DNA sequence: ATTTTGTAGCTACTTATACAAAATTCAGGAAAATTTTTCTGTATAATGGGAGCTGTCACGGATGCA
DNA sequence: TGCATCCGTGAAACAGAAAAATTTTCCTGAATTTTGTATAAGTAGCTACAAAAT
């Protein structure tokens, strides 16, 4: 690509000769063989990174990167969530405690998304005709106002 | 022109975006919710046409008190409450328009009325079966059938059924003479005639 | 004096079961297709770079010394 | 040997290649519904019926 880029530079400079500042791009693509999409990509592609700490500027007071955060998240989100957990928990955990297990088994509320009804049916007590019934039952139960109207605000 | 898929809801109770809508296409049946469970759909629509009277029941403070449904892949338009509020506040015709559409959902009820809660789970199932063929039916050779890809027990919501949809209908499918199936199809043979 | 209460009853009559293959879809595999990344050569001849900076200190050292 | 200086502190190449990758295809396979389908009773109904309270 380095060469392609350079080659473009020269070829585009030729365009610039006729069309000053080669404003042509897609027209340059008639000679660039590809939408400016890659031309601009090339542009960014050919960028050299920055010290993360070049002293900032308009003031030598500080380096760069000292105005951002890591891949982490603010407690504000953390908590809200964790509320969700329990909020739920109880709110679920007030209708058919056994079934509530499968609610967490065939779903989350722990660390499976899942335990495929298949495996789950037998997991709790070996079953085939007692699963998606209580499944929907559980949902529609904790669904509808007064029930689902508790996560209605905490839709997290 | 809002819409969804064959397995979705339009909304719940408690949810305050209650203005008259405009099912642009597809049934988008609405499944009125209940406490413990069991949701009629009742509502079921056509081109262009409205549903979900909300800012209209207990004023604009009405709670849907009825969960909704994106029945088939939806197609539904809506309009700023003003259309049924300010724009409606104007000439009757404006309101009348919405009222005419409301009268459609109303007519719908009357249609369910009698046909539904008739008595038998077979006659009743047919009492609105032909009706259905008159709603989303598909006429073809045999006659005015529906064809929509369906349960045995959504059907049960038609009665309070368990295997009647897959058992009794089989009768009409063959033993009794009234429809036929292509994996999940309906071929109403007829308006009346055999099986009447 | 019918009517509601009955009792002694069924039949119809309808869930319920459980299975069940049939669907019916889904996922993964497998390519295979291909796009992108690598690799290699290049023959007149070619044989030391860039810079500058030039205003405290201290100390301990300063070995180095004469 | 105290007395120099004198470390260094706190403040742009390419064409030719290939081979990778990758990646779209497939397919498939299975796994997984649904539905059909039985299934089996029991049944809760239901429908008359009967004597005895309007």
């Amino acid at each position: 690509l380095y060469e392609t880029i350079s080659r473009i530079k020269k070829t585009t400079k030729l365009l610039s000769q006729e069309m000053g500042r080669k404003p042509t791009e897609e027209e340059i693509a008639t000679r660039m063989e590809m939408t400016i999409e890659k031309l601009r990509f090339i542009a960014k592609s050919a960028q050299l990174p920055i010290s993360l700490e070049t002293p900032i500027g308009k003031e030598e007071d500080s380096r760069l990167g000292d105005f951002i955060e890591s891949d982490g998240e603010t407690p504000e989100d953390q908590v809200s969530k964790n509320l969700l957990r329990e909020d739920l928990e109880k709110v679920l955990d007030s209708l058919s405690p056994r079934e509530r297990d499968v609610l967490r088994l065939r779903y989350g509320l722990d660390d499976g998304r899942m335990k495929t009804l298949e495996e789950i049916g037998q997991i709790f007590n070996v079953t085939r005709e007692r699963i998606r019934q209580i499944e929907a039952k559980a949902l529609r139960k904790l669904r509808h106002p007064n029930r689902n109207s508790v996560l209605k605000e905490y839709i997290r | 022109v809002e819409t969804f898929e064959r397995n979705k809801t339009i909304f719940f109770p408690g949810d305050p975006a209650e203005r008259v809508y405009f099912l642009l296409k597809g049934a988008v049946k609405l499944s009125r919710v209940y406490e413990a469970g069991e949701e009629i759909t009742v509502a079921l629509l056509r081109e262009n046409s409205v549903f979900g009277v909300l800012s209209l029941l207990t004023g604009n403070k009405s709670d849907r008190f009825y969960h909704a449904v994106a029945f088939t892949p939806v197609e539904l338009l809506s309009a700023p409450i003003e259309q049924v509020e300010q724009a409606l506040k104007e000439n009757p015709e404006l309101s009348m328009l919405m009222l005419r559409g409301l009268s459609s959902r109303i007519l719908q009820t009357e249609m369910m009325i009698e046909t539904l809660a008739h008595r038998d789970m077979g006659s009743r199932l047919v009492s609105f079966l032909l009706i259905l063929c008159r709603d989303f039916g598909v006429p073809c050779a045999d006659g005015i059938t529906i064809d929509l890809k369906l349960s045995h027990q959504a059907i049960a919501e038609a009665i309070g059924s368990t295997r009647v949809t897959v058992t009794r209908l089989l009768g009409d499918l063959r033993e009794k003479k009234m429809i036929s199936i292509h994996k999940k199809k309906i071929t109403v043979h007829k308006p009346v005639t055999l099986s009447r």
